């Protein structure tokens, strides 16, 4: 019962690509709880987006996202070289639990 | 120009006050706006799309019962206890059989029995619901001065294709050659969702009332209930046959589909398959025409010798259409279209495609106009090549005033209080009429709803008969607004 | 069952036609009058019972129509 | 100024019980929950954690509710995992995770932000 | 027509959203936010009241 974000995604520097993830009506379909976690490999994961489209202090305004029912997205406008880390989605069910997506490692070249 | 041939027309005229006009437009109605300048446009709502619905309750239609079993127990020593009474899949029913020595118990009395069978499912329906945001209305704005073969078609683009949301804005439509029309549409008060459930059976779909949809006896399931085993009111699709006072048994009640197409006599059918499209309802508009050009100044007047390639055809209440085709030089030009009486002294009847021009000489132009009652002489060109065509609009009278009255009361029958649009804020008459119509509307509705085609006529004859017998001049109190109005509404419902 | 309460007096109606109008608009009068011509004795019974109670001359017709209309 | 340090276990053979610790520093420990996630090298994040408070309640995962248990002590301001019955596929990095409980002490709904501040990550292996 | 509740809502640190709250009247009202270009006008309808 995990979310369904794809394997990987690629982007040239300067592009504006998107990362999608689907789910069910208890994961994403009703609730405004969806978060994203950038995780460099020798590093603890750092959160990039709050509830649907909000954003932590220190995180640049390059990161954004939206929700379209069961499907949540993440659009990185202006890819730089330091976006070379996988992005794990997150959600909170109606049941009370927490799920994370599969992970999309993003290369920059 | 997409508006000719549609039997619901609703010519609206007057940009008075500021530079705006109120219009309200349906799906099966294309509205034409006229003005002293500001060329005539055509507005038709083509579709309504609700984007992301979430189902709330899943009824089921046809089921089957397996693993059927029963269990009985001796008289006066308690109810039976079956092992799979613990699941809420199995539908249960306790009743009393007759037991004795032949059954192998003793005491010769009425025992107890229980019966269970697992309730699976075969055919569901989904009741999907939307909130009045995240849904758009597609509306098409086709200007006049028709080019070759564009009269009433929908195939192929001839006008702008603006989408309007409740999230939207001024919504500038930038018509090519013409100006820029802006529409302050209000989609939230249009069709009143949150009381609408987008019901969806096997390959069809409807638009049903919410409280009607929740009060519907079939075994249901919540819309978020994955692994749909726990059907809730399963006793409306099973029955328990205890004919004599002996062995009882379960039989499924059958597919409720044909009794569901009879449940929906009044649900306007929609399309929920590759998109949750609707083709019913309406929205009112605020139509601002502050920036519109006529496209025809700095085009010199023509030099005659036109030629007609499609004759005068009165399409539906005196709005004749001619397709002339121009022969001559100076091909960007206005045309000399006038409608006279017999001797060319007075101009009678307006032109509707105001300022018709010719572009690309070997391509005809459609000309729509409105003749008066009687003889009229349609005139194109100048004197060396004059076309003086005859037309007799079939001479009515104030009969078009009585059918404009019947059209107006019809539009007050479909549209409740939004029908006080098509008017550019008369103020002391339009707003007070809309306000008292909302007061008398909410005392009509929720005190006369639930009854149908026949009962409205019956109660209307009862109120009319009571009014024709009372005293203290309450006769005209109980006829002119509650009697005859409920007979007229009694015959115009079930549209 | 669900063939009852047929979603009629709801409001919600527009100029496009419903699911089955022009068929389910004259079903109930046809149904109750084939019921009358195939069960006439209850209509005679409602004529005597309706004529007995209800003094004034309009109450006979109203009580008679309602008594022959409730029984399907 | 908020730091959450951990402690690492070296090598645990299958069958032995293993426990990890996180030292939550920089905030009031009794008014913030404590979640636990895990990550095998090259795989997902699945959610192991429970819902601490000043109360000390739990909400385990559906996958291994009958596997993990808790203890904690606010006098030491540390929350303790307890993973018994270690298995062969259980080589993963165990991250620490916090979020804030309600002002009424209980943890009924989470905050909109979940894991703003994190831990280190504790690696276990098998042999 | 319509009372604002979050009084003088300000923008600080532009790349961070601001949430505003007001009371519309009993009919339909309109929510003007911008000024001359992109005047972010919205519709809202309120029942009864
Ligand atoms: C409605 O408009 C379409 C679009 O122009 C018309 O279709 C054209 O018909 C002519 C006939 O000579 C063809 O040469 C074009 O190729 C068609 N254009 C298309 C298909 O895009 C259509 O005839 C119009 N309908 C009516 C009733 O006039």
């Amino acid at each position: 019962s995990a979310l369904t974000q794809p394997a990987s995604v690629s982007g040239s520097p300067g592009q504006s690509i998107t990362i999608s993830c689907t789910g069910t009506s208890s994961d994403v379909g009703g609730f405004n709880y969806v978060s994203w976690f950038q995780q460099h490999p020798g590093k603890a994961p750092k959160l990039m987006l709050y509830d649907v489209t909000s954003r932590p202090s220190g995180v640049s305004s390059r990161f954004s996202g939206s929700k379209s029912g069961n499907t949540a997205s993440l659009t990185i406008s202006g890819l730089q070289a330091e976006d070379e880390a996988d992005y794990y989605c997150s959600s909170h069910t109606s049941r009370g639990t927490w799920v994370f997506g599969g992970g999309t490692k993003l290369t920059v070249l | 120009m997409r508006c000719i041939g549609i039997s619901n027309r609703d010519f609206v005229e007057g940009v008075s006050g500021g530079s705006w006009v109120d219009i309200v437009l349906e799906h099966g109605s294309c509205v034409t706006t006229m003005a002293k300048n500001k060329p005539t446009l055509d507005f038709e709502l083509i579709e309504t799309e609700a984007k992301q619905p979430a189902t709330l309750r899943k009824y089921c239609i046809e089921a089957k019962l397996t693993n059927t079993t029963t269990d009985s127990r001796c008289p006066t020593q308690g109810e039976p206890s079956l092992n799979e009474e613990q699941d809420k899949r199995f539908v249960c029913k306790h009743s009393m059989v007759d037991r004795g020595w032949g059954n192998g118990c003793g005491l010769f009395g009425k025992g107890g029995i229980v019966t269970c069978a697992m309730f699976t499912c075969k055919k569901n329906m989904k009741g999907k619901v939307v909130q009045p945001e995240n849904l758009e209305y597609t509306i098409v704005i086709t200007p006049h001065s028709g080019e070759e073969h564009a009269v009433g078609n929908d195939t192929g683009k001839h006008g702008k294709e603006i989408k309007i949301t409740p999230q939207s804005s001024i919504t500038e439509a930038e018509l090519t050659g013409y100006g820029t029309v802006t529409m302050e549409c209000s989609p939230r008060t249009g069709l009143d969702f949150n009381e609408m459930v987008l019901l969806q059976m096997e390959n069809k779909a409807w638009l049903v009332h919410r409280q009607w949809f929740l009060d519907l006896p079939l075994p249901w399931l919540p819309g978020a209930d994955t692994q749909g085993s726990n059907w809730i009111q399963k006793e409306t699709l099973v029955t328990f046959k205890n004919p004599h006072a002996k062995k009882q048994d379960v039989v499924v009640l059958g597919s409720q589909e044909g009794a569901m197409h009879t449940a929906l006599t009044g649900a306007t059918e929609i399309q929920m398959s590759s998109g949750n499209l609707l083709f019913t309802g309406h929205l009112k508009c605020r139509l601002r025409m502050d920036k519109l050009q006529l496209k025809g100044m700095s085009y010199s007047m023509c030099t005659g010798k036109f030629k007609v390639v499609k004759e005068i055809a009165e399409t539906q209440h005196g709005t004749i259409v001619i397709r002339v085709q121009y022969e001559g030089d100076g091909s960007p030009c206005k045309i000399p279209f006038e409608i006279m009486d017999l001797e060319k002294r007075h101009v009678l009847g307006r032109l509707i495609t105001v300022n018709p021009i010719v572009t690309e000489k070997d391509s005809p132009v459609n000309i729509e106009a409105e003749p008066p009652f009687g003889d009229s002489y349609i005139i194109i060109g100048v004197e060396p090549g004059q076309l003086k065509l005859n037309w007799f609009k079939k001479g009515s009278s104030i009969g078009q005033m009585i059918e404009t009255t019947m059209r107006g009361a019809k539009r007050m029958a479909i549209l409740g209080d939004t029908a006080w649009d098509f008017g550019s804020l008369g103020g002391v008459f339009t707003s007070i009429g809309k306000a008292l119509h909302q007061v008398f509307g909410a005392i009509y509705g929720a005190a006369f709803s639930g009854v149908s085609w026949i009962m409205k006529i019956l109660i209307g004859v009862i109120i009319t008969w009571i009014g024709m017998n009372s005293r203290s001049t309450s006769l005209s109190v109980s006829l002119v607004l509650v009697g005859v109005v409920t007979l007229y509404l009694g015959v115009m419902v079930q549209a | 069952s669900v063939a009852l309460v047929p979603h009629v007096g709801m409001g919600l109606e527009t100029r496009t036609e419903t699911w089955m109008s022009s068929e389910g608009a004259w079903k109930h009068a046809q149904r109750i009058e084939t019921w009358i011509l195939r069960h006439p004795g209850f209509t005679i019974m409602a004529a005597i019972l309706a004529y007995t109670i209800g003094t004034t001359h309009f109450q006979r017709a109203l009580i008679f129509i309602l008594l022959t209309a409730v029984a399907p | 100024e908020v730091q959450l340090v951990e402690s690492g276990a070296e090598v645990k053979k299958p069958g032995a019980s293993v426990k990890v610790s996180c030292k939550a520093s920089g905030y009031t420990f009794t008014s913030y929950a404590m979640h636990w996630v895990r990550q095998a090298p090259g795989q997902r994040l699945e959610w192991m954690g429970w819902i601490n408070a000043g109360n000390g309640n739990t909400k385990y995962s559906q996958k291994f509710q009958d596997r993990v248990t808790i203890t904690r002590d606010t006098s030491a301001s540390t929350a303790y995992m307890e993973l018994s019955s270690l298995r062969s596929e259980d080589t993963a990095i165990y991250y620490c995770a916090r979020d804030k409980v309600d002002d009424y002490g209980d943890y009924w709904f989470p905050t909109l932000w979940y894991f703003d501040y994190w831990g280190q990550g504790t690696l276990v292996t098998v042999s």
